[PDB]
């Protein structure tokens, strides 16, 4: 976290840092997106 | 009476190509698009002030 | 915008497809992408003006 | 340097007084990261393809496969499936 890597979460490429959030997902959620429709907050698998 | 508007600049790449370098790679062969951006731009800025 | 192609995301193109198609799509978006930012720089060059 | 960056973008040797608008200095990225689902059970590819019997094409058969890792290389390696052509995905990319 807080270090720029590039991740890949259930084949979702990209580059940036992952930061903690309070985004309140609701449980059928799997991630969040941006107003031009790029992955902005994603759950991450295995730690929900 | 209106003087002047917002200076704005635009990262070709950043926004044509997001993170992906390829991507870039890619671009590089379409020529000097983001030059004329740019310069365009630049023009724009330096008559505001 | 998807500009005719499968995804509006570069990585899933890349990620999804056999590289001599991957290529059309990343043509498709790069020349919308780039389209949409000439008419951005035309319409400022007119406000300038 | 970036006198020297200066130049090469205007292509010139002489640089007359001013500023000047060269790249950008995106910071790029150190480690690597991938996180996957926490399952190791495998796909029950098998039964489906190693079956005795097909039903017949009216009243075709479907199988849910979930919960498990697929692995496609052990449907690739055997040589006797011969038509595999896929639509909207590379069948290389299938494994990742
Ligand atoms: C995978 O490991 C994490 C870490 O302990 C755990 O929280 C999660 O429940 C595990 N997933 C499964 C399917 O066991």
């Amino acid at each position: 976290k807080n270090k720029c890597v590039n991740f890949n979460f259930n084949g979702l490429k990209g580059t940036g840092v992952l930061t903690e959030s309070n985004k309140k997902f609701l449980p059928f959620q799997q991630f969040g997106r941006d107003i031009a429709d790029t992955t902005d907050a994603v759950r991450d698998p295995q730690t929900l | 009476l209106p003087v002047s508007m917002t200076k704005t600049s635009v990262d070709c790449t950043m926004y044509i190509c997001g993170d992906s370098t390829e991507c870039s790679n890619l671009l590089l062969q379409y020529g000097s698009f983001c030059t004329q951006l740019k310069r365009a731009l630049t023009g724009i800025a330096v008559e505001q002030d | 915008s998807k500009f005719g192609a499968i995804s509006s995301v570069l990585n899933d193109i890349f990620s999804r497809l056999d590289p001599p198609e991957a290529e059309v799509q990343i043509d498709r978006l790069i020349t919308g992408r780039l389209q949409s930012l000439q008419t951005y720089v035309t319409q400022q060059l007119i406000r300038a003006a | 340097d970036p006198l020297s960056e200066t130049k090469c973008t205007l292509k010139s040797f002489t640089v007359e007084k001013g500023i000047y608008q060269t790249s950008n200095f995106r910071v790029q990225p150190t480690e690597s990261i991938v996180r996957f689902p926490n399952i190791t059970n495998l796909c029950p590819f098998d039964e489906v393809f190693n079956a005795t019997r097909f039903a017949s094409v009216y009243a075709w058969n479907r199988k849910r496969i979930s919960n498990c890792v697929a692995d496609y290389s052990v449907l690739y390696n055997l040589a006797p499936f011969f038509t595999f052509k896929c639509y909207g995905v590379s069948p290389t990319k299938l494994n990742d």
